[PDB]
């Protein structure tokens, strides 16, 4: 993997450095990084594709090196250095396109794509030139395991998951009290309903609270958390458990009291914060305890008065909502976010040249059924195929 | 008929350990008509009445038969007019009438399994 | 099959709606309708139940499932009423002079009380909230109430004079008395005719629904004077006959099935 | 990335740059009424706002799918991009919010208001398509969450307005069988465009490179141009992407990224 | 122009509201008035038309736009009523024995009914929708319904006895009848003094304005006992005069033909 | 509720419901005519109550309904109160007839109406039987054949069916179940009713002032079993009677519970 990634950022420096009328003086070392590449290459023939659309091709090395003569450059060095690159591009964007389909679940780091284990031998070393990306970095990391990370802008690391409960139910559906919550990518919109305005609750104030477990573990999390939920601010028509009936809910938005969020890391508490809205951290954490109340308004006046009656019909609904956003993130392992393409461009892959399901990865590759089951295989392998499309994405994108 | 009725549904539940295996799967292969499975009675009791009409005139009147003439209409209707196939709420790429969900993987699964019940008895099958 | 325990339900919301329980539900359920005497003598006949119910019949409720109950009055039924069917409907007769009467028939049945008995002669009663109120059915009650202070004495009343009592109630079938809640009264009550039951309301009963055949709507369930709230099971028509009425019972009937839902408890 | 780009289309190849939230559609914020009368009191359409990376679309129906066969309405909403997009990111989600709240909206003509009281529902038969050329090349079916899309001009979501067959009582008093319909059901779809590829270029949310061409006009008080509309409105200079203005655009953001690669 | 036909219309949400169309429909449209015979007899003057129009001219609507049409009756009005212009108002007087008539006057004109003809001697009609009702008008109409079975036999009834049929109207003028949906009716009926009409309610008439001016809200348009609905155009004032109450008219007019909208049919 | 419930063994014992049961229930006993005569005191209920006071139950909570026999209050019994306390008289020649009470408020009946003119009932389960109340019943009963035929008896002759109950005020009649009977009932005078037993009514207690422990309440004569809220005692009075009943209250109400199925005032459930 880390010849390929060397292929790629070589590939990607010739195309970019060698123009006509520049100095050789600044590309003296990136000629005699690629001839040495050529040295490597030449004498062997190496195979692609042959699972669904993808064509068999086969891929023969007999180049000539790059003179050292000149001082300066010109086209009819250019042109011979650009129809050699060419070959060579083709060459990697075809193995990435027959690596990130493959999968296996006996040790699915080892490279599938035989072209790739051959190339991981030991006279192809010869090609390291600097592995400086993060993706590549956190693989040799992990190759020589050390503690890791990858950053994310709004990543997304939440299942599509939109539903309720109700811890106070009735056939009719007419005194309700429950939670609704939508989580989502980056986002967490979580609501909690009670119709009787909390009239037989004691002390006027019902509680709520929304727990979320995380299927990996984040740092230095920047996190905007705001109150009155917007998805769940509207009436609204619903249905039952077992979907047979629904009912009605007309909101009326409050602010919650007692508000209290907790970042737990293993069950123990890492971060808390009472009653703080806007910009707030979070260093570590595997689960969420977003604690909040409904508290009957003591002193009301008569247009809100006249909303919550001391009786059953209860036509608006009292909630108290919130929003939470992650809007930065630091992950130990791999996931998606609102910035990058690889999963975009392995889904494409997939769509266009037909693959069948494998083992491991599930139909359509979709985010939620991925990340719902993150099992150390699926990790592995979902590294593995994001690590070589940057590749394949810092030259063709 | 409640206590005769049960106490043949505990002759069922008494013999069915008493059938064998291998001859019931050779009886399985079996082209078992109307006679074939009306003449081998116990005695022929009593000069029987015509035990094909007897059982039939309750069979249409059930949830199998019921089912099937569902079935037929809501495969009729949708192949009438786009009202039915549009309504019945597919997964995707086709709604006939089969792909129906009246009530997540499971229970759609579930829900077309109990249609493939009568893919037994609609000759859309290969196997035993 | 958990008894008596309230557990928290869990679901979602991409589940497809299942299918229409009615022609079923109303296979597997029994309806009861409650006429005025005063229907039957405009009417003059005595097929028109089976009539009724060879029209239901085509709506889909079979023969065997819908009844008629008679009641020759708002007061007479007040008096005891038992409604025990799987869908109840109430044909009600507007009156001015029966309005408080019917309000509290209305309250009574809407809604779906727990009651305890109540020995005036030797315990002195207090409510507690604003559900817990005093319903006496019989033939005539007479109801007298003395509030009494921190000492047990009264309050503008003599506890051994019943005459000085504030009389509340004069010759009703059917009362529902909500008192000042925190304060303990001595009753005086015709206990030969008229029995008594301290009755908490719990959350309303949706398996009866009344029909105000006349006038504008005018029931307060509600005891308290400020909400005065409607419901979906309090209809009204408007009347000049009752073969009419009864037609469009019949032909609205699904609608008031919707309106209509069978008891939790 | 830009100069690279450029190096490419001077030696003709398939070029991408990499866009984050990409502004790419003009802002349309319209309506489309199926069923309509002067008093506009029993209504069937579709309200769409198309802003950004992002659109907002919402099928309503006064009449709850009363007198339509099968209890049902259907909606569909067809956006034709004017490039072509790749490897798109998108992020779907139902229930849109700004077309859930009770709203006085104006006719076509702009001559008389009509009032909109929503009761959001779930869309049902919901279909996703992206295609290119007329040929379908993605399909989604009841799919929600985060999507891709591999090759796409144009997008298809076409949902459904399902009447509830079985109803409780506080529901089914909001959808009674007369025309009065205080209570419209509606129901909705978000979609943004989260990070997407693209041969052509075009403005997000990352890049200040269109921040600086029009500060820099804005200071230096330019003329209007024979390409270029007056201010350079995003929405009008992305309703007609001509050649002309993509490369003129491409050139001006290419120079922009040198600069601010310099002062910022 | 494309008549007779319904297509998408589009629109934007930039456009900015126009001008207040209000001082130019006044003077293109036209308003007419239906006042009971009891308010000129209070007034007991002859110029107070001419009076009222002044009144108008202020407000902005111009002299020959102004219609006034008497009735003695509200039944009398409702024999059919013939509401031909483009903004009608509607006095009506409360009287608890009239409220079903005065209601189908209001069902039957602030709505738009598409009416059919119907002959009873040779068909037996029944009903497909909910809103398919059968309109009688005359001066005297005393209706009688027999439903039949399955089979053309009569349910509580007999084809040939009208005696054993069913009433449900006596000797009214209007009559609004609604029926099981589903099953055919033999009718009898006064053909002679009172013409039937099976007619569908379509949506309703924005052009024309119910003024209730005794009693509290009681008109039940909506045939199903489950809306009981108040609309826009359905006003109510309590009166002790009529001058007071044609000035509250003339002072609000403008209210009133804001709640109206001309037709669309 | 068809969801399950959880639970963990490591919790603790939390404290005693006792002490507010008594402050948010009621009591109500039943005793006979009897004694009160042989009491022959006007404050005896005040000073009850007084008594409960000192063991926690509040003023308003005890209640006390006088019922003048046994049969009279087998008539239509209706319950309504959160505990019951019924002090029964034995009596050989009511043994049947207080072993029919218990079977009737010791348990939940859910009832339908029987017609017996038009309709002609069978019984499926052995919880399924029927119940007639009144003044004075008199039940006769043929069982008929496959082809709708007496068995035995004739279906015109009422004096060929089979008396199972004469001059009885409450029975409970239990038949085979599977064949289909024609009964003969004074529908004027009783009133009879298709119930099926369902479980127990952990509201009532039963105490039988005198004689052993007789009552079978399950029908079939193999449990004759010995239910929790089936007490004995043996008198020679009434008052220690009530002194035992109060002095041992919460032994009773340990061995009672509130009901679980739903709240009603009857002895039973109506579907009709
Ligand atoms: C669901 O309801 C429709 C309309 O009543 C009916 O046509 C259809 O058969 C029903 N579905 C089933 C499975 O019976
Ligand atoms: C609309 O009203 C404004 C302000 O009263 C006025 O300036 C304008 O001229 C009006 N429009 C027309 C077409 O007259
Ligand atoms: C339960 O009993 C223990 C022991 O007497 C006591 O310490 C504790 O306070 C009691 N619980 C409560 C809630 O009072
Ligand atoms: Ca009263
Ligand atoms: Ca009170
Ligand atoms: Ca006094
Ligand atoms: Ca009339
Ligand atoms: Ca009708
Ligand atoms: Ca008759
Ligand atoms: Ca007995
Ligand atoms: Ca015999
Ligand atoms: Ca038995």
């Amino acid at each position: 993997m880390d010849v390929l990634y060397s292929l790629s950022k070589t590939l990607k420096d010739a195309r970019d450095k060698i123009v006509e009328g520049t100095l050789y003086s600044n590309v003296s070392d990136l000629i005699q990084q690629f001839n040495q590449m050529i040295i490597t290459m030449n004498g062997n023939e190496f195979q692609t594709g042959g699972i669904g659309n993808l064509p068999i091709r086969n891929w023969n090395f007999d180049f000539g090196l790059l003179g050292t003569t000149l001082l300066n450059l010109d086209a009819n060095y250019v042109e011979t250095a650009r129809n050699t690159i060419d070959y060579f591009v083709d060459f990697v964007d075809n193995v990435c396109m027959d690596e990130m389909v493959r999968e296996s679940q006996r040790n699915g780091i080892a490279p599938q794509s035989d072209s790739l284990r051959k190339l991981s031998g030991i006279k192809f070393k010869r090609i390291n030139f600097d592995n400086s990306s993060e993706y590549i970095e956190n693989w040799n990391l992990q190759n020589r395991r050390q503690r890791t990370g990858f950053t994310f802008h709004k990543p997304n690391i939440f299942p599509y998951s939109a539903s309720f409960t109700l811890n106070r139910s009735q056939p009719a559906h007419d005194n309700l009290m429950g939670t609704m919550w939508l989580n989502a990518g980056s986002e967490i919109q979580v609501a909690g309903f009670d119709y009787s305005c909390a009239i037989n609750a004691p002390a006027n104030i019902q509680q709520f609270e929304h727990i979320v477990q995380l299927r990996r573990v984040l740092t230095t999390a920047t996190i905007t958390l705001l109150p009155d939920a917007e998805r769940f601010s509207f009436p609204r028509v619903i249905n039952s458990a077992d979907g047979a009936t629904t009912w009605y809910f007309n909101p009326v938005i409050l602010r919650p009291n007692n508000v209290e969020v907790e970042f737990l890391l293993n069950g123990q508490i890492i971060n808390t914060y009472q009653a703080r809205f806007g910009t707030i951290i979070a260093r570590n954490f595997d689960t969420i305890r977003l604690s909040f109340q409904l508290m009957r308004p003591p002193n009301m006046t008569p247009a809100v008065a006249a909303l919550f009656p001391n009786a059953q019909p209860f036509e608006h609904h009292a909630t108290v909502g919130l929003t939470l956003r992650i809007e930065s993130a630091v992950c130990e392992s791999v996931l998606a976010d609102a910035s990058k393409t690889m999963l975009a461009n392995v889904t494409s892959v997939r769509q266009e040249y037909a693959i069948p399901v494998g083992p491991v990865f599930p139909p359509g590759m979709n985010w939620t059924d991925l990340i719902t089951n993150y099992s150390p295989s699926r990790e592995d392998n979902l590294q593995r195929v994001f690590t070589v499309a940057s590749i394949r994405s810092m030259l063709v994108k | 008929l409640e206590r005769q009725l049960g106490e043949l549904r505990e002759e069922f539940n008494a013999l069915s350990q008493e059938i064998a295996m291998s001859q019931l799967i050779d009886l399985a292969l079996l082209p078992l008509d109307m006679f074939s499975m009306f003449s081998g009675i116990k005695s022929t009791i009593d000069a029987a009445k015509s035990m094909a009409t007897s059982v039939m005139k309750k069979f249409k009147k059930s949830g199998l038969a019921n089912s099937v003439s569902t079935l037929t209409d809501c495969l009729s209707d949708a192949a009438s007019s786009i009202s039915r196939g549009a309504s019945i709420r597919s997964v995707g790429s086709s709604a006939s009438c089969w792909t129906d969900v009246s009530t997540s993987i499971s229970t759609q699964t579930s829900t077309i399994s109990r249609r493939l019940r009568l893919k037994e008895m609609a000759t859309q099958t290969e196997g035993m | 099959q958990n008894y008596g325990i309230n557990l928290p339900i869990t679901g979602s919301m991409d589940t497809a709606y299942a299918n229409s329980t009615q022609e079923e539900t109303f296979l597997t359920s029994t309806l009861c309708l409650y006429y005025p005497t005063e229907a039957a003598t405009e009417i003059n006949d005595n097929s028109w139940k089976d009539t009724l119910s060879q029209l239901f019949l085509t709506k889909g409720w079979p023969t065997g499932s819908v009844y008629f109950k008679e009641y020759t009055d708002i007061a007479s039924f007040s008096v005891d009423p038992q409604l025990y069917c799987d869908y109840n409907v109430v044909l009600m007769k507007y009156d001015a002079t029966l309005q408080l009467d019917m309000s509290e028939l209305a309250d009574l049945i809407l809604n779906e009380w727990l009651c305890n008995p109540m020995d005036i002669t030797l315990y002195y009663y207090q409510q507690t909230d604003e559900a817990n109120k005093w319903i006496s059915m019989g033939s005539s009650c007479t109801i007298k109430v003395c509030p009494l202070n921190t000492q047990t004495l009264g309050i503008g009343c003599l506890t051994t004079d019943t005459a000085t009592f504030e009389e509340v109630a004069t010759a009703e079938k059917l009362v529902i008395t909500d008192v000042v809640d925190g304060v303990n009264h001595k009753l005086d009550v015709t206990t030969a005719t008229c029995t008594i039951r301290n009755c908490k309301k719990l959350g309303p009963r949706e398996n009866v629904a009344v029909i105000q055949v006349g006038g504008s709507d005018v029931l307060d369930i509600t005891a308290d004077p400020t909400t005065a709230p409607q419901t979906e099971r309090m209809m009204r028509i408007n009347w000049k006959k009752w073969w009419q009425v009864f037609y469009t019972v019949v032909d609205y009937v699904n609608q008031i099935i919707q309106a209509m839902s069978k008891r939790s408890r």
